[PDB]
């Protein structure tokens, strides 16, 4: 009955500006205090900031005195909040959140990303060497995200996709899967590597090395 | 009458209204509140009715939203929300 | 600037028994500390408002007490749907504050890494590049060190390493290390290797190539 529809995942150049909303849904938007809150992947969260609308009152934290920018429109019944001046610490997730003690309804979570990488298409190289493990490497593609399956989905277990690293601006990715020493090379182990922002499908079959 | 809190008792109304100790009610649903006796009155007339109360926390303000319990009363229900005042 | 400090960041639990996760602070907040439960890759989760104050809506399990500069969370009987991140949130003045985090993991037979070594592809070689790769795979806890060995002298520049979150079935975790290099660089050594030191033995798991 209460919701926080955030606005969806952005792409922002260094030195740049963004806002993002937040338009509430199911209550008395005017009565209700705002907060924004900040977190870092991997990291705990960060308090932004409060707002309350209908007066127009806007209080942020000391960091994010300027950094920030809170405003509120009471027919849209949506809060926006502005970042000036963006560099690569503002990569992070911004939640917005209802009431001003406790913050009882929280929303979904636009995903800020801050670089100034071109899309670039990825490139696919191949990892070969009981039971054997054999990788698929994922080097250089830019943005996220990219998805990785193995035999067209058929290898679903003892696969290990893992998160993507920043490397030279762009991301990195290695995937491993494990599959008994007679299902290879005696058969078929493909890395089916999928890049949609670049429209980029790569078929990459394991072969023992020569 | 300082319209400041000294306590507010737990699980009650305004500890789900976010009111702590030391706030103080500046505006109550829209209008500012001069007097207190006004503000009494209408947390006890009004049994579950939204009150939108601007308070100032630590001096700065803040919109919340009031929800009297409905205590039982002999001449009509009656509306708590647990707080108590600032001590004379 | 009320420092909330969330001691431990970590704790490994058996799904069944009971946690006690702490939030001490820096000045008198009294009662007013919220906290938040948070599950992986989702939005925080309201539990207990003011110290000890259920919300409508959580189990009966969760519960908390706690005042002035000590508080403490209590789970009583631990479900799969309650590991992941806990957060406090004092409420008492200016400016809010969280604390640190507490990630809470489920507990599991100490297991040792399934290490395998690959060596650069052609494809990567011809670009001008070789990145070297580790898998880690399945091992418990999270805790590990690995070690890149250029002929038997350890590197430190380039290597780039990737966790896993904790597995959904046998609830173990995951590692890759990739040591990228240029191809002229690459091709001046011959040895390559990476040791993993893990809790499961008292001498590393080392994986060796070399390039002939």
């Amino acid at each position: 009955q209460v919701q926080l529809q955030q606005s969806r995942a952005e792409l922002a150049r260094p030195g740049a500006s963004v806002k993002m909303s937040c338009k509430a849904s199911g209550y008395t938007f005017t009565t209700y205090t705002m907060q924004w809150v900040k977190q870092r992947p991997g990291q705990a969260l960060e308090w932004i900031g409060y707002i309350n609308p209908g007066s127009g009152y806007a209080k942020n934290n000391q960091k994010f005195k300027d950094k920030a920018t809170l405003t509120a429109d009471k027919s849209s019944s949506t809060a926006y909040m502005q970042l000036s001046s963006l560099t690569s610490d503002d990569s992070a997730v911004y939640y917005c959140a209802r009431s001003g003690s406790f913050f009882d309804y929280w929303g979904q979570g636009t995903t800020l990303t801050v670089s100034s990488a071109k899309t670039t298409p990825p490139s696919v190289y191949p990892l070969a060497p009981s039971m054997v493990t054999l990788g698929c490497l994922v080097k250089g593609y830019f943005p996220e995200p990219v998805t990785v399956t193995w035999n067209s989905g058929s290898l679903s277990s003892g696969v290990h996709t893992f998160p993507a690293v920043l490397q030279s601006d762009l991301y990195t990715l290695s995937s491993s899967v494990t599959v008994p020493s007679s299902t290879w090379p005696s058969e078929t182990v493909t890395c089916n590597v999928a890049h949609p922002a670049s429209s980029t499908k790569v078929d990459k079959k394991i072969v023992p090395r020569d | 009458i300082e319209p400041v809190l000294e306590n507010v008792q737990p699980n009650s109304a305004a500890s789900k209204a976010g009111l702590q100790a030391g706030d103080r009610i500046v505006k109550v649903d829209g209008q500012p509140l001069t007097q207190w006796v006004t503000f009494v009155m209408l947390v006890r007339d009004n049994p579950g009715k939204s009150l939108a109360l601007e308070i100032e926390r630590q001096g700065s303000p803040l919109s919340l939203t009031l929800i009297p319990e409905s205590k039982p009363g002999n001449g009509k229900a009656i509306g708590f929300v647990g707080i108590e005042p600032k001590v004379i | 600037d009320i420092v909330l400090t969330q001691s431990p960041a970590i704790l490994s639990v058996t799904p069944g028994d009971s946690v006690s996760l702490s939030c001490r602070a820096s000045q008198s907040v009294s009662s007013n500390l919220h906290w938040y439960q948070q599950r992986s890759h989702e939005s925080p989760r309201l539990l207990i408002t003011y110290a000890f104050q259920s919300i409508s809506g959580i189990p009966s399990r969760f519960s908390g007490n706690g005042s002035g500069t000590d508080f403490t969370l209590n789970i009583n009987s631990v479900e799969t749907e309650d590991f992941g991140m806990y957060f406090c949130q004092q409420s008492n003045s200016w400016p809010y504050t969280f604390g640190g985090g507490t990630k809470l993991e489920i507990k599991r037979a100490d297991a040792a890494p399934t290490v395998s070594i690959f060596p650069p592809s052609s494809e990567q070689l011809t670009s001008g590049g070789a990145s070297v790769v580790c898998f880690l795979n399945n091992f418990y806890p999270k805790d590990i060190n690995v070690k890149w060995k250029i002929d038997g002298s350890e590197r430190q520049n380039g290597v780039l390493n990737s966790w896993t979150d904790q597995d959904s079935k046998d609830s173990t975790y995951s590692m890759s290390s990739t040591l990228t290099l240029t191809k002229d660089e690459y091709e001046r050594h011959n040895s390559y290797t990476c040791e993993a030191t893990h809790k499961t033995s008292t001498s590393p798991i080392v994986k060796s190539f070399n390039r002939n």
